[PDB]
């Protein structure tokens, strides 16, 4: 149940980096993540979602076609390919498990939409 | 096609042993998918409450949620000095998500 | 897998992803290839109709169910292809599952293929594993304003759409009853051991169509009596018109049952007669022969003392009496009906 | 609103507007004319036949406010017979039934009987019917059709509709009848068949009965506004009527699962008899001529059983096994 | 002859015209009982039988004859009931039904009567009318089921005197149920012979009487049903006519037609087996004739191949005599036999 | 035709009381009062001693075996207020298992069987019940009561029927019928299997006579015990003024038990509906079996004799008559055809 | 006769305890008293341990598994103020599904079902639930159970039993019954499916056998799922203020599921009819071809063999002398009426 990342520091604008968010205590694979970031003094936006079962990749808006993100069902971690760096992604980004309680069967069926238990410790990007 | 998702207050002054309540409201309805998150300073956020209406496992129970259509509400009952941080109001009933602007509550 | 999303159909092709937005005056069709440049008719105020036709990309699927807000467990019952009619009401959506059947008329197979339906007081989506299906008459509807499917908001369409699924039920139930006349005029005509294993696969298929329809009967008469708050006050009673189509195919389907139950034991019945005209000729045959035996073997009797030669013509008069009897046991048999 | 029928060749428009003073028929084919009849004191009705032309039933509809759910079950041929209770109107759809003395078939057509206070839409897809009875009870003073209002009318015709059904249900009798003459004396290979289809004929008559019973139980019972409490008793009437018919199709029914079965022992039995017959036989002759070739085997210069009769004597044996097997037979005495 | 599509093949429903296969003789029965005194009447003239309604005492009006229907209809007129109900009356092939009214009743039944020829139903359709004191009989013979009702009022026995018209049409109504009776124990008597005829010689003809006795016991469910129905809606919805004090008996009545009904359908489904015991009889004893023919042909076949073969004439042959010929294949012809009739005798097959 | 008509109550008024049954040779009234202390039992054969137990405070149970004295009847129910119609509906065994609720009495017919093993027969003996607040008036045919169980309760103190009212008594009763229809299931059951193994494998070609004797049985027992449920229906559905609450809760246990009996009886039923219909196939599959040999043998030995018939003719020439062997043309051509048929018949496997 | 019978309690009142089953060699007692935040489970022996769990408030699963220890269960009856004829349903394995609405507590009886390969054999076990507003006393006579999921449920916070009352605790436990009966018709349809094949593909004398076998498997599970109709019913219609408004569409669902299950059954039960009628046409047909081999070998051969009899003769002065030289004047007539009669025969279907 811990979510733990690495791969902070210092980059070029322009440049690439890579972000591990290593996972225990659960498979990744019928799995999903998040990763979400927290400018410096200021709010926390969404930026990638993985659904490690299909390969299913998701972007926000504002960062749609210029990040890479997948998983590694072996190592049971999930990767962040960043990359066409820009001046606002300087951050510190956030490792989340995403999750949902269900029950299927009745007339007006009770799902919950997606939330977000654990957490991983952070990573600080400055470009 | 993003969804305006806001959050208040900005920033609020509260006792110890007080009733705090934090609104939001989305621009367009999202049921019941609406998330409340508390984020200390030097900690790594954490979920509060889920659904707006179940308590995450672990919390106090002195959070609470309740609906109000498009307003959602986060109350709690009695502040103690050392739950003293900053308050997020996220959405998932739409994939693209977004969080409230924030509410930040220190020491009164 | 726990709670998974994956599709376990079998008909992996291609897809369409088409588009009808249509209004009270102005309408657009906006078919293309492509995931995006569909979704911003969420928020549109005319409803809009999209399909989705070819699931087997789960990259569209899941694009589309978690943009328009769709729950993933909603996405799972879409790309499940082994579910039955559902109907589950949500707090800003509606989702259906329904079953279309084609019919392989040469060699006698009944495919099913399944359709999912979401409506959202603003779009109504359709999920489809093939390309091509029945929706002939409100795409010409709405194509061409025939109807008055315009003015009356998503609801009417997905009544569209339930309607046109019905009237696929009712011209299936007429090919599935041209196939029954065409076993019964074959059989009590043509009896074969094939026309066993023909009338147990129609009865297999049957036994499907039985249990695809039933959960229909429960799927419409929740759409309309329940009233859910997603379907306007006004389009209930076209629901109860569906309904009741839907207990009329259940009866037919139920006396086509019944039919083909019977269909088994008129069979037994015409091969009972089938073996009793070869046991008449067999009987026919040697009640003749036999009995008409002795005087030609009778005669053959390796002995002396007898006018076995003194005879006027005695060869001639055994053959008069072979005649004779012959045409006796014909008459015997002929005017008691023994054939 | 698209016809499914099978029948495309027919157009007759027909007003029959009476009174306890005043009567009048107007057949016709122009539809406008017969619109203005929407209205009246007097109580009308009008028959529209060849539903076929979907032009003139879509404007009758629309000049009398019934709802395009209505039109469409009345095109839709082949729909179950039901009922539906407007504030307006109420809608009743039925079906007559043909049986041809040649190639006995059963053949639906499906009417239909909109009351609107004085008026009675009815729609028909053949040519003729079987309503003359009303025409005729409106044509000249007699009984109660001319004093009461259009309710009755819908009672006369439901009635008609009825008898219609009687005179099926008797020709279905005869039809039975003679079928179980013919399989429990000549068991035949047309005689399953005609069995057959008369099974599949009396299952459509009881799956359309049966909708019929509910119709009239919901017609009386419910009692609608629409229909005045003079006229309910009379429908009752007919309800009653109708019971009849479901419980006598559903004694067919059972006759008929009695016959196909029933064919079945008597082919049973038939084969069974000739089996007697062939078994007898063979055994009163087949091994009888067994040892005459016994008798005439040849062993050249054979001492055998040569005596002063060789073939005579030998013949009683003969005929003493003979009739000593027939009396075996006869100790069972199957022949 | 009748059989439905009758003169009601068109006419409006207050016509009356009669619709049965008989019409022989119209006679009144007229029976005023009381605790003081009875009064009979046989007159073929319904106006010296009207004042009787008026009169505040029991009566047991009684028409037989229904095609008159002069006299059916002038009954119906003076009595109140509404055309359609006389309608009803002249029916013969309708349903049995019960329709409560407004200070009158109209119950309508079949009388059955069973003949040991040709095992054939013969329904003679009896209607009750009951008014405030006075029942009204409508049939079509003359002389029924109701001679002991008769000895019951001709002479003072049970509680019939003294009791109102109610206890009449429940009296009446009994009277019926126990005809019902006897005839299902002439059922019994025919079931039982068909029975033990399926069990020994199936004839080729029991085949026939099974079925006629399908269809007479389907005919008469299809009545007895309706009969249910009316027994049951006598007591159930209590019309006011009746009196509470006469409603146990009505209970008892419906509790017969129950125990008939019930009755009725057992042997419909005995029946039912029974044609499939005739025929599995039937094919046993196929099978029996088959062992017999089989083995009769079995014995004889191998040894008539041999007299065939050693019966020859050609030139020069096996003639043998070296032990004379005969012992010389007859052994072994024996032999054969047998081992024949000690391979199938002692394998079950005879 | 005796001891099975439905009638011989023809044109008799409801007043009239005659015996309907066979049963007509023992007759004892075995009285039984209890408390929670002591129990009489005053079981004699004299119809007048039983009366006042009308009015007991204790609970009094009075079994009145022999219903054929119908004076003894007519006494009782005169006294004990009993209206002629149930009166004459104890009298006439030919009566459905029925319930009729009065003011002070309440009224249940039901029938016991006996299963026969030596002859498959199935005798019947109704048995009325009457409850007047303070007596359970049990009228019997004959002395073949399947309810000693309940008298051995009642004198030996186990069980709670010492410390509850009449209503336990009319619920022990019943209880007691419907285990004796436990046992009979349970033979019929064992009936069923005996006869599904013999009919089944091994049939003896008139098994069909007991199968149709058993359809006759269970038909009888579905006529009986459909109208029991509905007689316990009536009993739990609505209360009874007579009828304790705390009881009620046991009749509908009760209740369970016809449930279950009548859903057996069912399935039984379908056991049989098939059973005939599989000893048809049997019998049609012996008759293949007989089938290929009639087929066999004739196909190996007619046609050779036609052979044998050809050349055993007196026709005037010789065509190869010489050659002085031992006719392999005519022999060797036998065995050929005879071989070949059995090649042909392997072929499909006849034999 | 061999303990499946119902020969259990007799005469016994009704207060007996007799442990109709048969599997009495072990015992447990699990107990999972879960709450909104808290979850205690453990795997108890002892009966006093467990006794605390009545009162408290938080929802509790109590499965006592192995009832046939009467002090046990008698004594959970007493403390849990238990009827003592629900205790005799519970110790009674022959008992059809019911339910019992009574003030303090609800009782329900199912029947688990499990089924063997190879031998057509289904085993059933009995399996009680008592639902007393706090505790959720669950009784089996075994281990092996499939309520795993809903176990796991509980166990891992997943679903909804985590957090709702003891109400949907028993909805549950009953939604694993309903699932366990989908999988048996998923076994039972395989065997179906298995015997369709040897049907129409290999006739044999044992699938009379292995059609009979199966069609008494499935009336039997008829005979036990059709009262479930019924239970889940009265669980529906007529809710006792004893469970909670919320979950009885929860209720509706399994109902449903009962009704799909019914349906699969009378299917099946059509399609195990169809398949007996199917092996008797084949029967039929394999009589009519042996028939007609049978008879064209006797219409094509046994006239031959007549006419070579006929004309072989002891006569003389017969106009069939040996003009030609050679005999066979009258074969020429043996093979022309052959060919004649084979094509005859040929144009009527036969062969
Ligand atoms: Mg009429
Ligand atoms: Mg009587
Ligand atoms: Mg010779
Ligand atoms: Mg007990
Ligand atoms: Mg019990
Ligand atoms: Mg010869």
């Amino acid at each position: 149940v811990q979510l733990v990342e690495s791969g902070g520091g210092l980059v070029q604008p322009g440049g690439s980096l890579r972000l591990s968010c290593a996972a225990s205590g659960f498979n990744i694979y019928y799995s999903s993540i998040h990763w979400v970031r927290q400018a410096p003094g200021k709010g926390l936006e969404w930026v990638a979602s993985i659904y490690s079962y299909s390969g299913y990749t998701s972007y926000a808006d504002s960062v749609k076609g210029r990040f890479t993100i997948s998983a590694d069902t072996s190592k049971n971690t999930a990767y962040l390919q960043m990359n066409s760096l820009r001046a606002e992604d300087t951050a510190v980004y956030y490792c989340a498990r995403s999750f949902y309680v269900f029950k299927r069967g009745t007339k007006y069926p009770y799902y919950n939409y997606p939330a977000m238990d654990y957490w991983g410790q952070g990573t600080l990007v400055t470009v | 096609s993003d969804i305006q998702m806001t959050q208040s207050p900005s920033s609020l002054s509260a006792s110890v042993g007080d009733r705090v309540t934090i609104t939001c409201r989305a621009s367009q309805s999202v049921s019941s998918a609406v998330a409340w998150y508390q984020q200390k300073p030097g900690k790594a956020p954490k979920l509060l409450i889920y659904s707006a209406s179940s308590l995450y496992s672990g919390v106090p129970s002195r959070f609470s949620g309740s609906r109000s259509g498009t307003d959602f509400t986060l109350t709690i009952s009695s502040l103690q000095p050392e739950d003293f941080a900053t308050y997020y109001c996220q959405q998932s009933y739409y994939k693209p998500i977004t969080f409230g602007q924030g509410t930040k509550v220190e020491i009164k | 897998p726990p709670g998974t999303l994956v599709y376990t159909g079998k008909y992996r092709e291609d897809f369409e992803i088409e588009v009808m937005n249509y209004s009270i005056e102005e309408f657009r069709e906006f078919k293309t290839t492509d995931v995006e440049s569909v979704l911003p008719f969420r928020d549109s105020s005319t409803p809009t109709w999209i399909n989705i036709t070819g699931i087997h990309r789960t990259d569209v699927v899941q694009r589309v169910g978690e943009f328009f807000g769709i729950h993933p467990l909603v996405l799972e019952d879409i790309l499940n292809v082994h579910q039955r009619p559902k109907v589950e009401f949500f707090e800003n959506y509606v989702f259906i599952v329904l079953k279309m059947f084609t019919y392989d008329k040469n060699l006698h197979e009944l495919e099913s293929e399944q359709v999912s339906l979401i409506l959202t007081k603003n779009c109504v989506l359709m999920f489809q594993e093939k390309i091509g299906d029945v929706f002939d008459p409100v795409r010409e509807r709405i194509r061409y304003n025939r109807g008055i499917i315009r003015k009356k908001r998503a609801d009417y369409l997905l009544y569209s759409l339930i309607d046109a699924l019905v009237d696929d039920y009712f011209v299936l139930l007429e090919k599935i009853d041209d196939e029954i006349d065409v076993l019964e005029e074959e059989v009590l005509e043509r009896p074969e051991k094939e026309t066993v294993q023909r009338t147990h696969q129609l009865k297999r298929n049957l036994v499907e169509l039985r249990k695809t329809i039933w959960p229909l009967r429960e799927v419409l008469s929740s759409l309309y009596r329940d009233v859910p708050p997603l379907i306007e006050k006004e389009t209930v009673p076209y629901f109860r018109d569906v309904y009741d189509h839907t207990i009329q195919i259940a009866d037919t389907v139920e006396t086509f049952r019944d039919i083909v139950s019977g269909l088994l034991d008129v069979y037994l019945s015409s091969v009972s007669n089938k073996t009793n005209e070869v046991m008449k000729v067999l009987t026919i045959i040697a009640t003749i022969f036999m009995p008409l035996t002795f005087i030609a073997g009778i005669y053959g009797m390796n002995f002396e003392y007898m006018p076995e030669l003194r005879w006027k013509w005695g060869y001639p008069v055994v053959l008069a009496v072979m005649g004779v009897i012959a045409v006796i046991m014909v008459v015997y048999f002929k005017k008691k009906k023994w054939l």
